């Protein structure tokens, strides 16, 4: 085996053990004889000869001496591969420096020598001369020098005084550069300097030296002398058609290379002059930098062809950006494509293949059953008879193919289930067949769809497609556990006739014995489909496991009901059959008959519907005729009503009663009023459309129709599409973001107009044009967050921490969207369950939560359980089974070896394609009031108003848990009523929003001190005696030397003492804010919490992607650093400042604020870090570094959730938690003592490295850290091998680091070994590298 | 009747170690090393060591001694 490759610069001595021979001749081929000739690009004598075992002369051509050497000429014998292999280098007159340090940025060489990327180009060019070994002398090594400039330097010093100038130059420094002296000048000067610019340059310098002499490279490895060639057979010469040949782009670039290092090589004793010896440098220094890299600086260019020339770096990287072309797309064999069939009569666990298709894809495997049997015992006999067809090959090809799996995939897959294995039936036609209910995954429809074929063909592989890709096996969806083989539109709707009930029908009343019985009189005629009988059963419980009991029991179902049990087999109750079997109730049945029974049964049940679903849906006669979609006769009436009442708001427009802003609210929202009334007329009418008569009176049932049928069932269709065939369209959206006024009133059966038709195609063209960019978008999305989550593999069984998340149900709104029992459902207990009583458990340690458990604490009033996210167990390399939750697809644990890290990226961008006041609060529940996180003090009056911005008002029910949670604003008014029942509807807060109110906690008279009048304050009264108040001067609108001063209302007692809130010793002020309106004078008594002044106040893939990029919008909300005393800067300053002063530590720094954000001018008030001050769009950027780590989580997998709920689809939020663990991964440190100030380390290294130092004698050789949150771009780069981040974007910069740095590349990762050729370490090549690496221990 | 993998991977509760047992399994029948002692079913031989591993006729410490 092979591993740990490395990367470093080449040596002058190892080029010279590569190469075979030396090239000095550009001619390689003969026009006489197409054949190469000695020392060539093609030549035999350096690289392999043309064909096998053959020389230029030919006297040996024998296969006994293979290794033999020929004696006439230097070109020996040997295979035709060796080509690939061998390689030769050319000899340079002069070294020329590489472009490799000099494309990327930060120059390589600059930061080695201290020079800039302009001076370092200026030399190589014979443009400057410079000094080096000065010694005694005033001339420095960096200092630059002319001609004029460096003979004057020789007549003061007249000795020890060297100029060289060109590539020798450089060459001469790099031999003498003193690496281990030069770092100790800027180590010693390192607490000399104090800037921002100089301390980062510092930083570069010692970490690029370390590991240049760790890796064991040389400072004169950088320039090479010699240039190694390419092997020939990577750049042919294939002749075609017409006595053509082609030659590649590379052949013109080491032909350019070598004439021209040929005329440097005999002007070398013809005495040449200073003017030519300088440019015939350049001359071969440009042609390197042609054959490196073109576009960039050279562009090199050829003749007819406008394109520049296909470079070294361009060839590597291609097209689709910096992924190789190879890595995107690789060619199979064994493979096809055709188009699909649908078919009824197959079963689930196979699927249909031509007999064109199987005996060119199972060729091989025809000729090992001829030649064991005895039928042909040459292969090419064999290959006669496969080619005719005869009836023996029939045979024989029915015997190979009998349990060998095929693979079927689309050509889009988004998520796992897109590939299943599938056991390939001999079918005769074309097209390949595929299973009715399998179509559901596949996510494609017999429109024209091709799917592709695959067949395997080690014994390994026969093996995999049985037991994980099998179709009988991924029957649960990757994202909930909900079944994807849920019965389809077609079957469903068969399955939604058979069980209803009818009030009269044709064999009614009738007693049957058995289900046996009972559908003995259905085939005779003489019982309908659906009449009210009353049949005897034989069920089944299985309450106990391992044991099952039998029990009769007559009920009162239908003729159809009692046939659709006897598809469910006896393990479950009849209670799951007498519903109305719609299109969720089914979806409910596979659930619950996967973890009852098992799967060995499920499958047979689940195969089993599809056969009773199509036999009973072919005798029925559903059909949609023009008579299904009925009118209703009110629709007449809302519209003449609705016509008349236009024609009077549109007749004040002109007489000017009524303005056109207020015109437009009120005709969208009249006929918004007239769209609900007549679909709720619609469909009461079309839901009791059927009368039947019965025994003299009629009676009222659920209609019959065809159309109404398909709704109700949930097949196919949804409720707003009914809307618009037998109701009116309404109001529809223009491509600018308004709506029309007028909408379409009439519908798709009575025909639309001219005009009204062409208002339709604006949204219907936009939908159009979404479809088309969400394809690209959403493969976008998956792209960039599977590359951040595949070196997470499940390795690990037991972790053993005790960190975890508190999970609560979703409290938030009017009432609950998604309960508990949902979320935690498969994730284990982090901590002790407790009863509301004291010293009680009910879990005892971390189980996993199944089915079972989710009663159990149904039944309880627990409410708030801990469990253990993906976010916890710090452990390294992987993430442990027990933290994570129980499998999507599988009802079991998780097993060892299972990438969950893939199977949760898929998950998120597998929907993708799918997805495009405030004044009181009024309880919808009654229960008692419990406030949480709320200080409010009592109140004189007896209103207790809360000026408090932290708070909220939850409700609980009799049970304990809140079942709804509101939020409190600042300044409300709210009646405690802790302890009694709350009507529903009460009122139990009456602020408003529209001034801000505040308060005051100190209770006696108030006084204003520190205001100025005609500064501060300004004497403005409304008109007629409105409004007789003092109303305060704005910041900027006040004089200079009212600026500064700002106004406080201190409140004291009324006598005359100093009266001061507990808590603070200074005393409680009421605050004056800008433009604010007292009501109440100076020198008044003012009751507590009283109101002191009046002041008054996207959405889809572009939303979901924000959140995983951790990109800062474009208004930031204003939060405060340290919680303690609030305040407001100086409006002269030009900077609002707050200061803070807690009451335990005393924290003079500040931060300060632009005036172009008003929001919180309150003077005098609570800090309260963890609430916001500015109202608006939240970072998550500031939440880590303030709050913590498990409110970034818990904020991220709720807005996540927003966006996905809106659509309809349901994710699991062990997907969502699991790739907020890869972008937590990376650190700051500030105090290190130990490495670099500033410095990029992982959480992991980090806390190995602080436990590993603790255990000594100083105990503070650790140092501290803290998170950071990176987005999923620069996550991905941040990787310790270098093929991980050469493959996902910018390979150039990625592939120089790694040569100067000289890394050591471990091959254990999934990207990693795709490229390479091993086996991946996760799934089942985990017991392939257990093997290796326990080798690789015992020496 | 037919190989049932859905339930035999229940009872080793793996479904990762579960194909590592079968593929040696199944290369000592190919080649002819050890005779399987369940009738032959006329199927291949990744069917039939399949089915040994729900009847418990072999393990991990059995079909390492025959080789
Ligand atoms: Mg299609
Ligand atoms: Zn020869
Ligand atoms: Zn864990």
């Amino acid at each position: 085996e092979f591993d740990a490759i490395r990367i470093g610069l080449a040596s002058p001595e190892m080029i010279r053990s590569w190469s075979f021979g030396e090239v000095k001749k550009p001619e390689t081929i003969n026009y006489r004889t197409f054949k190469p000739e000695r020392d060539g690009l093609f030549c035999a004598k350096i690289f392999g000869p043309v064909k096998d075992y053959e020389c230029l002369c030919g006297k040996y051509k024998r296969l006994k001496h293979r290794g033999v050497i020929c004696e006439k000429c230097g070109v020996e014998v040997a295979l035709a591969k060796v080509r690939r292999e061998r390689m030769g280098h050319i000899e340079l007159a002069s070294p020329v420096a590489h472009i490799w340090f000099l494309k990327s940025l930060p120059s390589r060489i600059g930061l080695l020598l201290d020079m800039t990327l302009r001076d370092i180009e200026r030399v190589l060019y014979f443009e400057s001369y410079v000094v080096i070994d000065p010694g005694m002398t005033t001339l420095e090594k960096g200092q630059l020098l002319n001609d004029e400039q460096y003979f004057e330097a020789l007549e003061e010093f007249g000795d020890d005084f060297d100029a060289r100038m060109g590539a020798e130059a450089v060459h001469e420094l790099l031999n003498a550069i003193d690496l281990e002296h030069e770092i100790g000048r800027l180590r010693e000067e390192i607490p000399q300097t104090n800037s921002e610019t100089k301390i980062k340059k510092l930083s570069k310098r010692l970490k690029l030296m370390e590991a240049f002499q760790g890796s064991g490279n040389k400072p004169e490895w950088m320039v090479l002398t010699v240039l190694p060639v390419l092997p020939p057979d990577l750049r042919p010469l294939v002749p075609l058609d017409g006595g053509r040949f082609a030659t590649s782009d590379l052949n013109d670039l080491y032909r350019r290379v070598i004439n021209r290092n040929n005329r440097l090589k005999r002007l070398l004793d013809l005495a040449a002059p200073d003017i030519i010896v300088r440019n015939e440098k350049r001359m071969l220094q440009e042609a390197v930098d042609a054959l490196l890299d073109n576009g960039r600086r050279g562009r090199a260019i050829t003749g007819s062809n406008k394109r520049p020339l296909k470079s070294l770096a361009d060839m590597i990287k291609g097209k689709q950006g910096r992924f190789r072309q190879n890595l995107l797309g690789k060619r199979v064999d064994y493979s096809g494509r055709s188009v699909i069939t649908v078919g009824p009569t197959l079963r689930l666990h196979q699927c249909g293949l031509p007999k064109k298709m199987a005996l060119e894809l199972f060729k091989p495997f025809i000729f090992g059953k001829l030649e064991g049997r005895g039928m042909a015992t040459t292969i090419k006999a064999a290959k006669k008879m496969v080619e005719r067809e005869l009836p023996e090959v029939w045979d024989v090809l029915a015997e190979v193919i009998r349990e060998h799996p095929v693979l079927l995939n689309r050509a889009p897959t988004l998520h796992r289930l897109g590939i299943q294995a599938f056991e390939p039936v001999l079918i005769e036609g074309k097209a390949i067949q595929l299973h009715p209910l399998v179509c559901a995954a596949y996510n494609a429809d017999f429109d024209g769809d091709q799917m592709a074929v695959h067949v395997p063909l080690t014994l390994e592989a026969q093996l995999e497609a049985r037991a994980l890709m099998m179709s009988t096996n991924n029957i649960l969806s990757p994202a909930n556990g909900e079944p994807i083989i849920v019965p389809s539109q077609d079957v469903v709707m068969g399955l939604y006739y058979m069980t209803r009930e009818a009030i009269n029908a044709k064999g009614e009343g009738m007693a049957f014995a058995d289900l046996q019985e009972v559908d003995r009189a259905y085939r005779s005629g003489q019982a309908s489909l659906h009449a009210r009988v009353k049949v005897r059963i034989n069920e089944k419980i299985k309450g106990e496991d391992g044991q099952l009991t039998a029990n009769t029991r007559i009920v009162d179902t239908t003729v159809g009901r009692a046939l659709l049990f006897q598809v469910v087999p006896a393990g479950l109750p009849f209670d799951v059959v007498n519903q109305s079997m719609k299109k969720k109730a089914i979806s409910k049945l596979i659930n619950h008959c996967y973890r009852v029974v098992g799967l060995k049964d499920t499958v047979i049940f689940a195969d089993q519907l599809m056969y009773t679903g199509f036999a009973y849906s072919t005798i029925s006669g559903v059909s949609i005729g023009v008579n299904d979609f009925v009118i209703p006769d009110e629709k007449a009436r809302i519209i003449n009503a609705a016509t008349d009442e236009v024609k009077e708001i549109e007749s004040q427009y002109a007489s000017g009663l009524v303005t056109q802003g207020e015109k437009y609210n009120k005709v969208i929202d009249l006929w918004s009023k007239a769209n609900d009334e007549v679909s709720k007329a619609m469909m009461a009418n079309l839901s009791k459309e059927k009368v039947v008569d019965r025994e003299g009176k009629e009676v009222d049932q659920e209609s019959f129709n065809s159309m109404y049928m398909m709704a109700d069932s949930g097949a196919r269709g949804s409720a707003a599409q009914i809307r618009q065939l037998a109701g009116m369209r309404g109001l529809m959206a223009k491509p600018d973001g308004s709506i029309i006024e007028t909408p379409i009133t009439a519908n798709f059966r009575e025909g639309l107009n001219v005009l009204q038709y062409f208002i339709s195609t604006h949204g219907a063209r936009k939908g159009l044009a979404d479809t088309a960019l969400k394809t690209a978008n959403s493969g976008y999305l998956t792209r960039r967050l599977v590359d951040v989550a595949q070196d997470l593999v499940v390795t690990e069984i037991d972790c053993g921490t005790e960190h975890g998340l508190l999970m609560s149900p979703h409290i938030e709104g009017g009432d609950v969207v998604e309960p508990l029992g949902e979320r935690v459902l498969g994730r284990v207990i982090a901590r002790d369950v407790f009863k509301p009583g004291s010293d009680e458990v009910i879990v005892p340690a971390g189980t996993l939560i199944d089915e079972k458990w989710v009663d159990f604490l149904e039944v309880m009033s627990v409410d708030e359980v801990v469990v253990r996210s993906p976010i916890t167990c710090e452990t390294r390399h992987g993430i442990c089974a027990m933290c994570y939750g129980r499998d999507l697809a599988r009802g079991h644990r998780v097993n060892i070896g299972e990438a969950v890290g893939v199977i949760a990226a898929q998950s998120i961008g597998e929907p993708g394609t799918q997805l495009t006041a405030a004044d009181n609060v009024q309880v919808k529940n009654g229960g008692t009031i419990r406030l949480h996180n709320l200080k409010h003090v009592v109140r004189a009056d007896g209103a207790l108003v809360a000026v408090s911005r932290s708070g909220e008002l939850a409700v609980a029910d009799d049970f304990g848990r809140e079942r709804e949670r509101y939020k409190l604003p600042y300044g409300a008014v709210i009646s405690v009523k802790e302890g009694d029942k709350v009507d529903p509807g009460a009122i139990v807060a009456k602020w408003d929003p529209h001034t801000h109110p505040i308060v005051t906690e100190v209770d006696g008279t108030v006084a204003f001190v520190g205001m100025e009048e005609g500064i501060t304050v300004k004497r403005q009264t409304d008109e007629l005696t409105g409004l007789t108040n003092i109303e305060v001067m704005d910041p900027k609108d006040r004089p200079a030397a009212g600026k500064d001063i700002r106004p406080a209302v201190k409140l004291i007692d009324a006598a005359g003492k100093d009266l001061l809130l507990p808590g603070t010793d200074v005393p409680a002020q009421y605050f004056l804010p800008a433009n604010a309106l007292v009501n109440l004078t100076d020198g008044a008594k003012v009751s507590i919490g009283d109101v002191v002044a009046r002041i008054p106040q996207t959405g889809g893939l572009p939303r979901v992607a924000d959140l995983f990029e951790a990109r800062r919008p474009k208004e930031p909300s204003i939060l405060a650093e340290i919680s303690g005393t609030i305040s407001f800067g100086k409006e002269t300053k030009g900077k609002r400042r707050l200061v803070i002063t807690p009451n335990d530590g005393s924290d003079p720094y500040e931060e300060l604020i632009p005036k172009w954000r008003h929001l919180n001018v309150f003077e005098g008030e609570q800090v309260n870090r963890g609430e916001v001050i500015s109202d608006g769009p939240s970072n998550p950027h500031d939440i880590l570094r303030l709050l913590g780590v498990s409110s970034l989580a818990k904020y991220i997998v709720n807005e996540i959730q927003d966006v996905y709920r809106l659509q309809g689809v349901k994710i699991n939020d062990k997907h969502i938690e699991t790739i907020l663990r890869q972008m937590l991964r990376k650190v700051e440190v500030s105090e290190s003592g130990d490495s670099s100030f500033i410095k990029g380390d992982q959480v992991e290294l980090t806390q190995v490295l602080e436990e590993n130092e603790q255990l000594g004698t100083e105990d503070k050789f650790p140092a501290k850290y803290e998170r950071v949150l990176l987005g999923i771009t620069k996550a991905s780069l941040s990787t310790e091998s270098f093929i991980s981040a050469a493959s996902f974007q910018e390979t150039t910069r990625v592939l120089t680091e790694a040569a100067v740095t000289g890394k050591r590349d471990f091959l254990r990762g999934l990207k990693e070994n795709v490229v390479v050729g091993r086996l991946i370490p996760a799934g089942t090549g985990l017991a392939y590298h257990s093997e290796r690496k326990r080798q690789r221990d015992l020496g | 009747a037919r190989v049932t993998v859905e339930d035999c991977l229940d009872n080793v509760d793996n479904r990762f170690e579960l194909v590592m047992l079968a593929t040696k399994r199944a290369r000592q029948l190919a080649t002819g090393g050890k005779e399987p002692k369940v009738a032959w079913e006329n199927d291949k031989p990744t069917v039939v060591a399949l089915r040994e591993i729900a009847s418990g006729l072999v393990d991990e410490n059995v079909v390492q001694q025959e080789d």
